[PDB]
């Protein structure tokens, strides 16, 4: 009459927050 | 001069703060009441009255019996009664406890005191904040007190010892909530965090010091090494001086990868010694084997983005530079391409000193070593799945969420974790 | 500064009690008179976690002694260690439950409660930093039940944020000590199921099992049963008392063992158990305890934690030791037996250590385990209830006392709701 | 380190072992009490690997007791070198399998071998680096036949790299001491040849022929025939405990003796051998102990070697010697008796030294045949087996314990084929 | 300068090592604790602590009994605690379990070893390797470290001292599988192949030293004589001297043929050294007997390919030239056509010391001889023979194959051997 | 009623490795 307490947890995306690609067009 | 503050909060920093203290007091030649039986640690040591010398620690926790085990023990009219603060009740390994209901009633205290201990200062060069991620008290209390810093000086330098979760090796069920909750909620709060894992200290004793029973007295003696070898070019003078600053300004190369290794040479036992001879060579090379890295993690399957080291007693300049060097031919290390130089160096004088009654032998010289690398990305990995394996069931959320801490919190600490994984395959990734 | 209220009720509650109060003041080097006789400092640095100081040394022990009638506590009063307990905290009627679930909760418990609040407010007020309250009591009889119910209940209104450790004695699997012990026994899990932060499951069949098989004891009496639940009782609170290098105090232990607020329901155990000659033939070291814990044959209760999943585990270890050999030990136990352990739980394990171990022992070490296994009980419960409700056998007793059918309902449904959440939390389902 | 487990089963095997486990302890200088009073450090160098210790200087020998009646290990307990042995070793059922191989294998042996499975495994897990198990016991006995099959399956199942060794008091020749051995024999060979690394085979009509003829004896006992016996084990695991210029130890000892998976039934033998007043007349010196060991009076199994071919040899010689000394006295003998090898074997010989000296005499040395002639004793076995199967005597005794004919007529015919390798393997064919 | 790192493998190895230990510490005026009581000696013994001396050895066993009994010895606190590594089972006279299944256990482990002793060295030549044949971990474990030695290292030179089985002494039922598969394992890669005869060194003890009981100290200490006057060129200076590469430049014609025969001369006793009044000459002639020979083939059945000549101690250039060329006139012996010159002559000024407690009486000068011949290859065809004899049956076959060694391996090598046996046959026929 | 695994082991053809032939006929 009761059921497992589960929910549909995932990390749909996340984006890297460091800017380490700003400068790479820098001549 | 320059003068650096200590915090120790839970019982891990407690106790890693008694085995510290015991240190410099040795070290400096200061007896235990506060005199010295015949001067450069004014940075950790004030003088106050006729010829009594009181270090300038703060020692937190929510719970009264590790504390009282100081006030009772050898070093009893050492600290100022007043810098050893206790609560009642603990955390219980509850981050949310320690972190919103049972933090916010003696924050202000702690606070008040850091304060008093801290405008005495002419020269306060930064923290330094003694705590485990597990525990509830260590990880709650500490990410508070550390925002609480942030706000009020900003400035200063902060820096952490934490006990890093080990991958096998656990003492606690929620370890993960905590671990990542401290983690999301510090890590803009901080410049420097070294961590050491309990499992990794163990493989260390077993292998190199040749002890089958190795008490938390000897993992607290070997942290107490460490530290004191990263603050001996303070409280000493060398060929080349390192303060505070210079490690956060070549070790953290961005704002939000500020999670270096801390390793220790040469640790070896007494009988040992006799056939061993302590090259500078030798143990620069020993510095960089994956068996003597004190947390359990492979750095080959990473990349180094710095890497700093600071030698102490009779060093010769000359022979450091060639160890670099070699170190740096070598392929069996790899370091990022957008980081053509990857080594701070400093020397110190002062050789290190062995405690009586202690497990390390007598050497001229030694080697402290910290690495910035990518290969502590995996640990973070192992971590997030566990918190997933333990959410995907809400399993143990009720303690926290009836402490105050809403339900979404979890997830935003999650989804940063995630984000901060994703930083570090930006950064190992050559161009 | 954390201290303990202490509680007992009915016969098994004044019985366990009386020789938990032996121990500790052996523990703490007390004479019976009340007149701190010890050797060392540790034993009173915290002495007042369980004792109150009284004018002239003498030490009081913070207990109360409950129950329904007078034989009882006439039988602790009379005999030794009858003098330490203030002749206040002695609370009794004069009719007594009779086996009577009703009996003990609507009726002599209706009035017995008030004079019991007031015992436990006066012995609170004189509380700095109170812990929580421990409370022991047998499920099937009457007035151990009832009134155990009825406080908890009363207690859980009054100090809700406090925490609340029951040890229970549930009913035996093969022989019965009394016709209706099911009846009751139901009508108590569904009172303690939402009033009680955690909970310790004693069997007696277990304890003879152990003395027996284990002890190599002949004549097993109550007084070694009793023993032996002291002594468990004693190594769970052993972290309030002395210091040791890893701390763990109750809240520790219900935040480490209770994932889900219905499942407070575990098995104890404690090691090591030799008997006076077969001692000289085994090693005092920690593998040792650390194999003592995980047997099936050790548990206190008589469930086979085999034929379940454990959910968490704690280990409370007494004496010096090594922590490394301790971690190493756990990380085998885990490896070994990777089969009985939950998938959705990583790191089962929780660990504590204390250094004072117990009077005239090396080393000592105390089991905790929340395992499903523990759902067969109750089924089997559950099982005889309604194999008695059906032909509505003994109910005039109950229902004479202002009960009605539907109380019985309810708490057979909730019994079953529990068996089948406990039966549930065996999926991995990933 | 590298550590043994032995095991005893039936009347013999815990005679033997008793015997046995004197005779290691006053090798090592263990008083009766387990407490050590030896003289050397060599004696406690390598203790573990039998012994294991204990708090408070004891020892505790690494020995399981098994038996299906109480009368044997009784006596074994109540006499000297009784209180060494730990109680918990000692497992007895109450029926006995009076001489029955199907009521010892299928239906006592199912009740006793859990228990006895059990604390095996709690003696395995508390070794460092096991090396393997030994068990001693008889084939003419229902317990010892039938439970040493049931336990060396059920361990070969759960331990399949480990190493086992059995010595097996095969029937004798001449007189037998059951009538219904024949059956036994038979249904306990038919699983030692797929589920044991080696086996010795002794005879008590050799052991009789030994003390009467060489040792001079007018009454010999079974005292002396365990005493032989264990000389001979000691001798064989000699070379784990002491350290030599040359060693070996049992998985060596069954690489180089074992070429065929089914060819592992040894002939035992020990030097020297005298009476007292002939160690006035004989000087010790290794072609002595060498042209002793190669001696057909001095086998411990009925079977004469010059009928078949040896396959393999091993001497484990101990005490101070020259091995060039050994070497010359190994080719001498393989020259001389160049009629009594395999042509498709060269080097037939193994040698192992131990520089401890036996305790006893200055020298020492111990011989294990894998030879070709012990198929006859198979041989007449089959034909008393079948002289008896013909006619379905004794066989309800076996049948009502479930037993079915299929399992005879497939002993019957898996030992035939044993039989026809054995014999056919003297063709030289090159 | 140049060093030189001596590996000890199996209970062969180990007791070899320890004698000759003893002899070299002996020889340099060594204490047994490591210290002088009073220097080239730098080739085999580094410097450590304050005045010991270490010997650059790696002891390697898969049993735990001898290097135990090393252990607790009169060397014990002479050699590096890390250099004696052990196993817990060995291999037990299997090739396969030394090989695939418990080998690879500790591979790494000496590996590591091995360079952390590597890296210490500036001028490194080579390796010695000590181990037997007939053993399962000797052989096994032996082809397994030249393998990984010559994929890590490839120019360094690795000489080896092997215990060739002995034709009619045997130890065990299992050598020839063992043999022939270390001798196809090993065939390339190892650059020299010293080989000694138990039973020759029983017959030479019987004949020439007058003893009757020779245990395997004797032995030993011949073994030790003989490797002590190969490196006398290296540890002292002469008037002629030797290298390590030199060797191999001079006995090896062809990559596959570097099996070598090791001699000594003089083997006197005490009472018989008195009688004789040693000299250069008569000594190069005693070398050339058969029945000195230290393995039990009869050069006169082959023919000499090249020999080499170590002299030691009172011994003058011309006196060695004339011998030599009263040897080469001698038509007893022959040499290959295509080798008209084939002598290679060492000089050095250290006569050889003698141990007390040993055999040997005290003489002035000394001759190592070794010579590389095709009289070896009957032994091969030997080995060969007992092989076949054994695999015909597939005797013991089983043993191998269930440590995961295909069965095909078998016919690998024995075909193998087959060619090695043709390559002497072409090359011991003149043109 | 079981024949042995008796097989017919030979070495019918094998070639030296060694290159010693190839310069015979040089100048
Ligand atoms: C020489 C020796 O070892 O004496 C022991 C002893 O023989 C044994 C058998 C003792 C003994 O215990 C029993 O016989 C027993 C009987 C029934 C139920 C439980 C125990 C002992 O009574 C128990 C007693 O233990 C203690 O004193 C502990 O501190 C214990 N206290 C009491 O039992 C106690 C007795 C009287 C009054 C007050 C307390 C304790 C244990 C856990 C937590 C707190 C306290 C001691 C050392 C022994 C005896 C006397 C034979 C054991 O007791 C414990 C729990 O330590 C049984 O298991 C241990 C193993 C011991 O070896
Ligand atoms: C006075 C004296 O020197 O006599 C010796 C002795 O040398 C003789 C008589 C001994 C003696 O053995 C016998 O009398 C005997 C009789 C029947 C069957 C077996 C033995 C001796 O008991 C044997 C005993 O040997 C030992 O030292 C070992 O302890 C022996 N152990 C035991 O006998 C023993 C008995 C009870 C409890 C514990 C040990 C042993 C032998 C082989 C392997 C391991 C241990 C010694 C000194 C002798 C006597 C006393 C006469 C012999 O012992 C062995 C088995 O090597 C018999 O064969 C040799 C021949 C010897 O001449
Ligand atoms: N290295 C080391 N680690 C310690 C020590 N003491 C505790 N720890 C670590 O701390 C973890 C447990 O959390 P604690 O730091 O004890 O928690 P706390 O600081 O007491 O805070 P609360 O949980 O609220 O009581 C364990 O996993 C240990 O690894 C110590 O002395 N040395
Ligand atoms: N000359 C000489 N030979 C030895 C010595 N020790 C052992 N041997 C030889 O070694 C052979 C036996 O093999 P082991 O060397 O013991 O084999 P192992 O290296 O120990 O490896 P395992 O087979 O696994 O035990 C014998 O035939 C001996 O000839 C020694 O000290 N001197
Ligand atoms: N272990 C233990 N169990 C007891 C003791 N006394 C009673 N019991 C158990 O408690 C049950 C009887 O409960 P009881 O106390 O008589 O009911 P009450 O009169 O309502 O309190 C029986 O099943 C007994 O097994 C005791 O001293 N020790
Ligand atoms: N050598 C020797 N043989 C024994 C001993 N005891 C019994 N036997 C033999 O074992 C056989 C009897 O087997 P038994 O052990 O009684 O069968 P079980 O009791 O059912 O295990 C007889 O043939 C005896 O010859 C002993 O102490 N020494
Ligand atoms: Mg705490
Ligand atoms: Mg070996």
């Amino acid at each position: 009459k009761v059921q497992i307490i589960n929910k549909k947890l995932d990390l749909s995306n996340v984006q890297s927050k460091c800017g380490s690609k700003d400068n790479i067009k820098h001549v | 001069m320059r003068e650096c503050i200590s915090i120790h909060v839970g019982q891990a920093g407690v106790q890693i703060g008694n085995a510290c203290w015991e240190l410099y007091c040795l070290e400096h030649g200061i007896q235990p009441d506060g005199q010295m039986p015949s001067d450069s640690f004014n940075t950790f040591f004030s003088e106050t009255g006729a010829g009594k010398h009181v270090p300038r620690a703060v020692f937190v926790d929510l719970e009264p019996t590790v504390i009282d085990e100081v006030r009772t023990g050898t070093y009893r009219q050492l600290f100022h009664p007043e810098q050893l603060i206790t609560g009642k009740e603990d955390a219980a390994n509850n981050y949310a406890r320690g972190h919103y209901t049972i933090g916010k009633e003696i924050i202000d205290l702690v606070l008040d005191r850091i304060r008093k201990l801290a405008d005495q200062c002419t020269g306060l060069q930064g923290f330094l904040v003694f705590h485990s991620f597990g525990g509830g008290t260590g990880s709650g209390f500490t990410s508070l007190l550390m925002e609480r810093l942030s706000v009020d000086y900003g400035k200063k330098s902060k820096l952490e010892f934490s006990i890093y979760p080990a991958p096998q090796v656990s003492t606690a069920v929620v370890e993960p909530y905590n671990s990542i909750l401290t983690t999301h909620t510090t890590l803009e709060h901080s410049d420097c965090a070294f961590m050491v894992d309990n499992e990794a200290i163990y493989d260390i004793c077993r292998r190199n010091l040749d002890i089958e029973r190795p008490t938390y007295t000897n993992l607290n003696r070997l942290i107490s090494q460490i530290v004191s070898s990263i603050t001996a070019s303070l409280r000493f003078d060398g060929a080349l001086n390192v303060d505070l600053t210079e490690f956060q300004t070549n070790l953290v190369p961005y704002p939000r990868i500020h999670f270096p290794l801390a390793t220790y040479a040469p640790v070896i036992s007494a009988e040992k010694a006799y056939h061993e001879q302590l090259s500078v060579a030798e143990i620069t090379n020993a510095c960089f084997e994956p068996a003597n890295q004190m947390v359990k993690c492979d750095p080959r399957h990473g990349k180094y983005m710095a890497c700093c080291l600071l030698y102490r007693g009779d060093v010769v300049p000359k022979d450091v530079n060639a160890a670099i060097a070699t170190i740096k031919t070598k392929r069996s290390i790899q370091f990022v391409d957008w980081c053509p130089t990857g080594f701070k160096v400093g020397i110190n004088y002062q050789p290190p000193t062995v405690v009586p009654g202690g497990d390390l032998a007598k050497v001229q010289r030694a080697v402290c070593m910290l690495s910035n690398t990518t290969a502590i990305a995996e640990a973070w990995a192992r971590l997030d799945h566990k918190f997933d394996l333990m959410y995907a069931k809400r399993a143990f959320v009720h303690w926290y969420v009836g402490e105050g801490m809403e339900e979404g919190e979890f997830s935003e600490a999650r989804e940063d974790m995630a984000a901060l994984e994703k930083d570090y395959e930006e950064v190992g990734v050559d161009s | 500064m954390r201290e303990i209220v202490h509680i007992q009720a009915g016969q098994c509650g004044n019985q366990i009690g009386a020789k938990f109060w032996e121990v500790i003041s052996d523990e703490h080097g007390i004479d019976p008179t009340g007149s701190y006789h010890g050797d060392s400092d540790l034993q009173l640095e915290r002495i007042n976690v369980y004792y109150n100081e009284a004018a002239g040394n003498k030490y009081v022990p913070r207990a109360i002694l409950v129950d329904l009638e007078p034989g009882t506590m006439d039988s602790v009063r009379s005999g030794p260690f009858g003098q330490i307990f203030r002749p206040d905290n002695f609370v009794f009627g004069q009719s007594g439950a009779g086996n009577n679930w009703a009996k003990g909760h609507y009726t002599e418990g209706a009035e017995l409660v008030d004079s019991v609040l007031d015992v436990v407010r006066k012995e609170s007020e004189s509380c700095d930093c109170l812990q929580g309250f421990q409370l022991t009591h047998s499920l099937g009889g009457g007035t151990g039940s009832g009134m155990g119910t009825l406080l908890i209940s009363k207690i859980r209104e009054e100090y809700p944020d406090r925490i609340m450790n029951t040890f229970s004695v549930v009913p035996s699997p093969k022989v019965s000590d009394t016709v209706v012990e099911p009846y009751n026994a139901t009508l108590s899990v569904h009172q303690l199921v939402e009033n009680t932060d955690e909970t310790y499951c004693i069997d007696n069949e277990a304890l003879y099992d152990i003395c027996f098989r284990t002890l190599k004891l002949t004549t097993p009496t109550y007084g070694d049963l009793n023993h032996l639940v002291s002594a468990t009782m004693s190594g769970v609170t052993t972290c309030l008392r002395f210091p040791g290098q890893l701390n763990a105090d109750l809240r520790k232990l219900a935040v480490n063992m209770v994932p889900f607020p219905r499942l407070h329901f575990f098995m104890p155990g404690f090691a090591p158990l030799t008997s006076r000659g077969s001692q000289q033939y085994r090693a005092l070291t920690v593998p040792e305890l650390t194999q003592q814990m995980f047997d099936a044959k050790n548990m206190m209760a008589a469930c086979d934690p085999r034929h379940g999943r454990y959910l968490t585990v704690a280990a409370v270890f007494r004496g010096r030791m090594s922590m490394k050999e301790v971690d190493e030990q756990m990380l085998n136990v885990q490896n070994k037996n990777s089969s009985y352990f939950v998938e959705w739980i990583p790191n089962n394990v929780k660990t504590a250590v204390c250094d004072i171990p117990p009077r005239g022992l090396k080393m000592s070490a105390t089991f905790i385990g929340n395992s499903t296994a523990i759902q067969e009980l109750f089924k089997r419960i559950s099982e005889q209830f309604t194999a008695m409700f059906r032909r509505k056998a003994f109910l005039h007793w109950y229902t004479g006392e202002g009960m009605d059918e539907m109380e019985f309902t309810e708490a057979e449904s909730n019994m079953n709701d529990l068996v089948s959440e406990y039966q549930q939390y065996q999926d991995a389902t990933a």
